[PDB]
């Protein structure tokens, strides 16, 4: 385990590593620029 | 997961199922935070009001699944836990405070296209992502509505469920409940007026509440599915172990001392 990033961690092999986005990520990015 | 949807494949590659060994049943969710270590909720192992006090050979863990039901041969790992670390100031006799548990796998997992760790939050990602109205991602296999039961509770998804649900501000988490809140927990969900819905429910507990940092494109587990009054009631929110604050404990036990 590491805090902040075990190198590849939270980078999913099928999504970020293939630079594909999942079907609901934009809802979250939306929520981001609805705030700060 | 109430009002959620079926997840794409490879969506939470950190999703872990906490099963009873014999006779088999799904007890909780948990996540993979490295090829040895699983984080889940403490209530999953030890709830003394209900005589629940599960040991290392009551339990196994499955990894890399997408469907709840049938053995995905090429891709799933069953594994046995070597050890179980529950927080000492975990409080089952009230409000499930410090509700976190770490499970040591018997041997390392071989990471895969379907099995891969999630990160624990740093200071700065906790400071930048934890704001009211920002959404994170619950996933799990638990019931899709509140139930009692008949010969079975009917409510079980074939495939992994996703819901995205906004962080809620603390004096409203506070005032949603007669239960004592403590800084180790946060709530999330939609407010009565917002007319979107969704929530964890039973069998989703122990699972990840993750947020993606735009900054580096990584997913961080900010929460563990902790407790609720029922599932997706209105005026009511889900509560969630605040992983970052209990980062003192996590790094403790993993490095032996460590805090
Ligand atoms: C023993 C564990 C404690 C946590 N649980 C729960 O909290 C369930 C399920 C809610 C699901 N919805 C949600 N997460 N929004 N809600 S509950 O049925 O109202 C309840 C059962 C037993 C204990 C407690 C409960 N209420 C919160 C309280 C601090 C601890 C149960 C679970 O299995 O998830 C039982």
């Amino acid at each position: 385990t590491f805090g902040a990033g075990e190198a590849d961690c939270g980078l999913r092999p099928l999504f970020e590593k293939k630079q594909v986005q999942d079907q609901t990520e934009k809802e979250l990015f939306e929520s981001y620029i609805e705030g700060r | 997961i109430v009002e959620g949807q079926d997840a794409e494949v490879g969506l939470s590659p950190w999703q872990v199922m906490l099963f009873r060994k014999s006779p088999q049943e799904l007890l909780c969710g948990a996540s993979l935070i490295s090829d040895r270590w699983v984080l889940t909720a403490a209530h999953c192992l030890l709830y003394p009001p209900w005589d629940k006090n599960f040991t290392v050979d009551d339990l196994l863990v499955r990894i890399g699944k997408h469907s709840r039901t049938r053995y995905e041969r090429k891709v799933e790992k069953i594994s046995m836990l070597d050890k179980i670390y529950i927080h000492p100031r975990y409080n089952w006799k009230e409000n499930l405070d410090r509700d976190i548990a770490l499970l040591k796998l018997k041997r390392p997992i071989e990471l895969s296209d379907y099995i891969h760790p999630v990160c624990l939050p740093d200071k700065q990602t906790a400071a930048k992502l934890l704001h009211a109205g920002f959404k994170g991602r619950v996933t799990g296999w638990g019931n899709r509505r509140e139930t009692w039961t008949t010969s079975v509770a009917e409510v079980q998804p074939s495939v992994l469920q996703v819901v995205n649900l906004p962080l809620v501000e603390r004096p409203v988490c506070k005032a949603s409940t007669r239960i004592r809140i403590t800084d180790n927990m946060f709530c999330a969900g939609y407010k009565p007026g917002e007319g979107k819905r969704g929530d964890a429910c039973e069998g989703d507990s122990g699972g990840p509440f993750v947020m993606k940092s735009p900054y580096n494109n990584r997913w961080y587990q900010m929460g563990i599915v902790s407790w609720g009054e029922g599932c997706d009631r209105d005026g009511k929110y889900g509560f969630y172990t605040h992983v970052f604050r209990l980062k003192k404990w996590i790094q403790k036990v993993i490095d032996r001392l460590g805090s």
